[PDB]
DNA sequence: AAATGTCCACGAAGGGTTACTTCGGCAACCGAAAAAAACATTTATTTATAGTAGCCGAAAATAGTG
DNA sequence: CACTATTTTCGGCTACTATAAATAAATGTTTTTTTCGCAGGTAACCCTTCGTGGACATTT
RNA sequence: GUUGCC
């Protein structure tokens, strides 16, 4: 995303003025576009106590690593 | 003509024109509201019911 | 000499500038921004309880198909 | 009538949840101070400039 | 304080 330039046979040598900004969405949107759509059910969302607190699910010991 | 078109003809059918047709052509106009720190989040609006 | 060259001040004309438009009565009703400072939490480690709550999960069990 | 087929259910296993108490260290959050924000309606009536003529001055 | 009306 450097700065770009041509050559104009009217004037040579001259730079781009919209390659000097930079927009910096048109580069989130591809991402964007390439995501997966699910529709909400507002069931879905359902939350108790045991919502955003740090802590998950140990994976139990087996013999093999005793 | 004052049994299908009344006496309050310029208050009811004014508002009965806003309330169906008139909210559309507004979020059309003030859609996807940016923030340009994070670049990637955008909220838009499809359509507007009362 | 004297006539013209010049300089000077009062007045003329218009220039934009500033306080102006009843008498009653009833209802009501309403700057921001860096720095300095203080101080709680997270950071462990116990070591005793009961409760959610999640994830599993296997095995108890009625049920679904041939 | 019977081995299935997914389910129902316990079930034990685990992971936090206040509790007091030590640091020592680091972090994260918020008042209290000390401090400069860029062009590079009508009518007097007083106000200003235009104009015009005043006498000194200096040349002829 | 502000509007409406006679």
């Amino acid at each position: 995303t450097a700065i770009q330039l041509k050559l104009n046979p009217d004037g040579t040598m001259a730079i781009d003025e919209e390659t000097m900004v930079v927009d910096r969405h048109k580069n989130a949107s591809i991402e964007n576009e390439y995501k997966e759509k699910v529709d909400e059910n507002p069931f879905a969302n359902l939350y108790n106590y045991g919502s955003y607190g740090r802590g998950s699910y140990t994976d139990p010991w087996t013999v093999e690593e005793m | 003509f004052l049994k299908v078109k009344g006496l309050v003809k310029q208050h009811l059918d004014s508002f009965n024109y806003f309330v169906d047709t008139d909210l559309k052509k507004i979020i059309k106009a003030n859609q996807l509201i940016l923030s340009d720190v994070d670049p990637e989040f955008y909220l838009k609006y499809v359509d507007i019911r009362v």
